[PDB]
């Protein structure tokens, strides 16, 4: 058969990455996916799977394959599982418990920090509630944090409720960007995404 | 990376005042906000003032208001807290704290909220007692 490349190079290699209040969702349909050449990188720092080895991806099909990608902190890349708490995983991006999928994540130091700090990525630092599973948010009304309520000024109880990282290239490799890619495998419709393996 | 080394505080009667300095080393950023908080025995940790490296945006919870200012130096990477009309209720631990400013569609914005602050001072105790 003839068949298009998954553009994963588009979601894996791009310059410009999202916000993770504001994850930026691909979604790959009708390609083949060779989910070992992503897997047998020495790209990443992370590669954990919550569904099948990437051996075992590589010969089913879905009808749909989802790319998260969005940057955060190092020590905060361990909120991007299932069961995982802390602002990340509670206001910013919220892997369901059942996930069934792969995590991937990168350093990123070299290209999304500057000297004097890059403000550009943001994350969400104040929620009422917890976000569910999969959910967006990029809200940007006053937080009362306090008993004064606010009329849509900022206060000292009241906040812009994102917050810029600033990356800077001399922060500790826990403060350091790093570049996360979310695969979500789902099965619906005709499962026109698969593998090199049938 | 930037440290913070607070200095000041103390002893002292009701109705007296205090200044604590902050100074700030390392590699700072172009714009952020400096954050002083205090804990009270038996109680959580409450800010107190922010202030952005420029030396404005300054805000204050409102039990301390007008009582307390908060400053910056402008030959040195020093912040201030001036502390006016101390009563027994500001003994404390005081904190000092540094993060980011953010960035949003063109405006910078100077907080200094508690769970995002990304560097934090040992605290020096202020005792306010008779
Ligand atoms: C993204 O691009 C890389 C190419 O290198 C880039 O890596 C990024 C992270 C960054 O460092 C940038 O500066 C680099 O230009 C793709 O990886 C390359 O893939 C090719 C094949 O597709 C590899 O060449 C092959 O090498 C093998 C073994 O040496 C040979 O058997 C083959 O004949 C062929 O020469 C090349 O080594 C890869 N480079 C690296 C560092 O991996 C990467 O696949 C791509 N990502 C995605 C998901 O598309």
């Amino acid at each position: 058969n003839i068949t298009n490349l998954c553009p994963f190079g588009e979601v894996f290699n791009a310059t410009r990455f999202a916000s993770v209040y504001a994850w930026n969702r691909k979604r790959i349909s009708n390609c083949v996916a060779d989910y070992s050449v992503l897997y047998n990188s020495a790209s990443f720092s992370t590669f954990k799977c919550y569904g099948v080895s990437p051996t075992k991806l590589n010969d089913l099909c879905f009808t749909n394959v989802y790319a998260d990608s969005f940057v955060i902190r190092g020590d905060e890349v361990r909120q991007i599982a299932p069961g995982q708490t802390g602002k990340i995983a509670d206001y910013n991006y919220k892997l369901p418990d059942d996930f069934t999928g792969c995590v991937i994540a990168w350093n990123s130091n070299n290209l999304d920090s500057k000297v004097g700090g890059n403000y550009n990525y943001l994350y969400r630092l104040f929620r009422k509630s917890n976000l569910k599973p999969f959910e967006r948010d990029i809200s940007t009304e006053i937080y009362q944090a306090g008993s004064t309520p606010c009329n849509g000024v900022e206060g000292f109880n009241c906040y812009f409720p994102l917050q810029s990282y600033g990356f800077q290239p001399t922060n500790g490799v826990g403060y350091q960007p790093y570049r996360v890619v979310v695969l979500s495998f789902e099965l619906l419709a005709p499962a026109t995404v698969c593998g090199p393996g049938s | 990376q930037v440290q913070l080394q607070e200095s000041g505080g103390g002893l002292v009667q009701p109705g007296g005042s205090l200044r604590l300095s902050c100074a700030v080393s390392g590699f700072t950023l172009d714009y952020y906000a400096i954050g002083w908080f205090r804990q009270a025995p038996g109680k959580e940790r409450e800010g107190v003032s922010c202030i952005s490296s420029s030396g404005g945006n300054t805000k204050y919870a409102d039990s301390v208001k007008g009582r307390f200012t908060a400053s910056r130096d402008n030959a040195k990477n020093t912040f201030y807290l001036q502390m006016n009309s101390l009563k027994p209720e500001d003994t404390a631990v005081y904190y000092c704290a540094a993060i980011a400013a953010t960035y949003y569609s063109g405006s910078y914005y100077f907080q200094c909220p508690h769970d995002g602050m990304d560097y934090w001072g040992k605290g020096t105790q202020v005792t306010v007692s008779s």
